[PDB]
Protein backbone atom coordinates (compact mmCIF):
# COMPACT_ATOMS: atom_id res chain seq x y z
CA UNK A 1 0.00 0.00 0.00
CA UNK A 2 1.35 3.39 -1.06
CA UNK A 3 0.11 6.84 -2.02
CA UNK A 4 1.43 9.83 -3.95
CA UNK A 5 2.18 13.27 -2.52
CA UNK A 6 3.11 16.51 -4.28
CA UNK A 7 5.97 18.66 -3.03
CA UNK A 8 6.34 22.34 -3.85
CA UNK A 9 9.76 23.94 -3.97
CA UNK A 10 11.55 20.67 -4.63
CA UNK A 11 15.25 21.05 -5.53
CA UNK A 12 15.06 19.92 -9.16
CA UNK A 13 16.54 21.73 -12.15
CA UNK A 14 16.79 21.11 -15.88
CA UNK A 15 19.04 22.85 -18.39
CA UNK A 16 16.97 25.23 -20.48
CA UNK A 17 17.00 28.33 -22.64
CA UNK A 18 16.32 31.65 -20.93
CA UNK A 19 16.72 35.37 -21.56
CA UNK A 20 19.13 37.02 -19.13
CA UNK A 21 19.41 40.66 -18.13
CA UNK A 22 22.48 42.75 -17.41
CA UNK A 23 23.29 44.06 -13.95
CA UNK A 24 26.21 46.31 -13.05
CA UNK A 25 27.35 48.40 -10.08
CA UNK A 26 26.96 52.17 -10.24
CA UNK A 27 28.78 58.68 -18.62
CA UNK A 28 27.13 57.10 -21.64
CA UNK A 29 28.94 53.84 -22.36
CA UNK A 30 28.68 51.79 -25.54
CA UNK A 31 27.46 49.06 -23.20
CA UNK A 32 24.29 50.64 -21.84
CA UNK A 33 25.12 49.87 -18.22
CA UNK A 34 23.01 52.83 -17.07
CA UNK A 35 20.01 50.67 -18.00
CA UNK A 36 21.36 47.68 -16.07
CA UNK A 37 19.62 46.97 -12.78
CA UNK A 38 22.04 47.83 -9.95
CA UNK A 39 23.45 44.77 -8.22
CA UNK A 40 23.37 44.06 -4.52
CA UNK A 41 26.61 44.86 -2.67
CA UNK A 42 26.90 41.23 -1.46
CA UNK A 43 25.77 38.70 -4.09
CA UNK A 44 24.38 35.54 -2.57
CA UNK A 45 26.64 32.52 -3.11
CA UNK A 46 25.56 29.06 -1.97
CA UNK A 47 27.74 25.97 -2.06
CA UNK A 48 26.24 22.64 -3.12
CA UNK B 1 35.55 70.50 -13.33
CA UNK B 2 38.05 72.37 -15.47
CA UNK B 3 37.69 76.15 -15.31
CA UNK B 4 39.80 78.29 -17.62
CA UNK B 5 39.74 82.04 -17.02
CA UNK B 6 40.70 85.07 -19.08
CA UNK B 7 43.80 87.23 -18.67
CA UNK B 8 44.84 90.14 -16.49
CA UNK B 9 43.00 93.39 -17.21
CA UNK B 10 44.46 96.90 -16.91
CA UNK B 11 41.58 99.34 -17.38
CA UNK B 12 40.76 102.97 -16.63
CA UNK B 13 38.01 104.51 -14.49
CA UNK B 14 34.61 104.72 -16.14
CA UNK B 15 35.40 102.11 -18.79
CA UNK B 16 33.99 98.59 -19.12
CA UNK B 17 35.72 95.27 -18.49
CA UNK B 18 34.77 91.88 -19.94
CA UNK B 19 36.00 88.73 -18.19
CA UNK B 20 35.77 85.32 -19.86
CA UNK B 21 35.47 82.03 -17.98
CA UNK B 22 35.61 78.80 -19.98
CA UNK B 23 34.43 75.41 -18.71
CA UNK B 24 35.38 72.92 -21.44
CA UNK B 25 33.03 69.96 -21.83
CA UNK B 26 30.95 70.89 -18.80
CA UNK B 27 27.75 72.61 -19.94
CA UNK B 28 25.95 69.65 -21.48
CA UNK B 29 24.46 66.85 -19.40
CA UNK B 30 23.09 63.48 -20.50
CA UNK B 31 19.57 62.35 -19.66
CA UNK B 32 19.55 58.53 -19.33
CA UNK B 33 15.77 58.22 -19.53
CA UNK B 34 15.83 60.18 -22.81
CA UNK B 35 19.14 59.00 -24.35
CA UNK B 36 20.04 62.54 -25.36
CA UNK B 37 22.17 65.52 -24.42
CA UNK B 38 20.54 68.57 -22.84
CA UNK B 39 21.81 71.83 -21.43
CA UNK B 40 22.50 71.24 -17.77
CA UNK B 41 20.84 73.12 -14.95
CA UNK B 42 24.27 74.15 -13.63
CA UNK B 43 24.94 77.61 -12.23
CA UNK B 44 27.98 79.83 -12.78
CA UNK B 45 28.72 82.22 -9.92
CA UNK B 46 30.99 85.25 -10.05
CA UNK B 47 32.97 86.28 -6.98
CA UNK B 48 35.49 89.03 -6.32
CA UNK B 49 38.40 89.40 -3.92
CA UNK B 50 39.92 92.74 -3.01
CA UNK B 51 43.56 92.51 -1.90
CA UNK B 52 43.45 91.33 1.70
CA UNK B 53 39.68 91.62 2.15
CA UNK B 54 37.03 88.91 2.27
CA UNK B 55 35.22 87.28 -0.62
CA UNK B 56 32.32 89.10 -2.26
CA UNK B 57 29.49 87.63 -4.32
CA UNK B 58 28.49 89.40 -7.53
CA UNK B 59 25.82 87.26 -9.17
CA UNK B 60 25.06 83.92 -10.73
CA UNK B 61 23.78 82.78 -14.11
CA UNK B 62 21.68 79.67 -14.71
CA UNK B 63 22.86 78.39 -18.08
CA UNK B 64 19.68 76.50 -19.00
CA UNK B 65 17.83 79.52 -20.35
CA UNK B 66 20.45 82.03 -19.21
CA UNK B 67 18.47 83.31 -16.23
CA UNK B 68 20.76 85.65 -14.31
CA UNK B 69 20.68 87.39 -10.95
CA UNK B 70 23.00 90.03 -9.50
CA UNK B 71 23.43 91.39 -6.01
CA UNK B 72 21.68 94.58 -4.94
CA UNK B 73 24.82 96.66 -4.42
CA UNK B 74 26.15 96.26 -7.96
CA UNK B 75 22.68 96.15 -9.52
CA UNK B 76 22.44 98.27 -12.65
CA UNK B 77 26.05 98.17 -13.86
CA UNK B 78 27.05 94.48 -14.03
CA UNK B 79 25.71 92.00 -16.57
CA UNK B 80 26.38 88.26 -16.52
CA UNK B 81 25.81 86.27 -19.70
CA UNK B 82 26.88 82.96 -21.18
CA UNK B 83 27.39 81.51 -24.65
CA UNK B 84 26.40 77.85 -24.71
CA UNK B 85 27.81 77.13 -28.17
CA UNK B 86 31.29 78.26 -27.17
CA UNK B 87 30.28 76.96 -23.73
CA UNK B 88 31.73 79.86 -21.73
CA UNK B 89 30.52 82.68 -19.47
CA UNK B 90 31.07 86.44 -19.75
CA UNK B 91 31.08 89.07 -17.02
CA UNK B 92 30.56 92.67 -18.13
CA UNK B 93 31.35 95.23 -15.43
CA UNK B 94 30.98 98.87 -16.36
CA UNK B 95 31.62 102.31 -14.85
CA UNK B 96 34.31 101.02 -12.51
CA UNK B 97 35.59 103.51 -9.96
CA UNK B 98 38.93 103.17 -8.18
CA UNK B 99 37.32 100.77 -5.68
CA UNK B 100 36.49 97.95 -8.12
CA UNK B 101 40.10 96.79 -8.54
CA UNK B 102 40.27 93.19 -7.35
CA UNK B 103 40.68 89.64 -8.60
CA UNK B 104 37.53 88.09 -10.08
CA UNK B 105 36.76 84.37 -9.89
CA UNK B 106 34.26 82.25 -11.79
CA UNK B 107 32.80 79.33 -9.87
CA UNK B 108 30.76 76.25 -10.73
CA UNK B 109 27.63 75.14 -8.89
CA UNK B 110 25.84 71.85 -9.50
CA UNK B 111 22.47 73.38 -8.51
CA UNK B 112 21.37 70.28 -6.63
CA UNK B 113 18.61 70.95 -4.11
CA UNK B 114 20.26 69.12 -1.20
CA UNK B 115 23.43 71.26 -1.59
CA UNK B 116 22.33 74.91 -1.64
CA UNK B 117 24.87 77.31 -3.16
CA UNK B 118 27.67 74.74 -3.28
CA UNK B 119 30.72 75.93 -5.23
CA UNK B 120 32.59 73.00 -6.74
CA UNK B 121 35.36 74.34 -8.99
CA UNK B 122 37.05 77.72 -9.32
CA UNK B 123 39.02 79.53 -11.99
CA UNK B 124 42.53 80.92 -11.82
CA UNK B 125 41.25 84.39 -10.96
CA UNK B 126 41.58 87.46 -13.19
CA UNK B 127 43.31 90.54 -11.81
CA UNK B 128 41.30 93.60 -12.83
CA UNK B 129 43.20 96.79 -11.98
CA UNK B 130 41.97 100.34 -12.58
CA UNK B 131 44.09 103.47 -12.21
CA UNK B 132 45.04 106.71 -13.95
Amino acid sequence: NLWVTVYYGVPVWKDAETTLFCASDAKHNVWATHACVPTDPNPQEIHL
Amino acid sequence: VRLDQSGTAVKKPGASVRVSCRAPDSFTVYRPRLSAYFIGEFNIHWLRQAPGQGLEWLGFVNIFRGAVKYSSRFQGRITITRDTSSETSYLDLGALKADDTATYYCAWDKNVDDNPWRLDSWGQGTLVIVSS
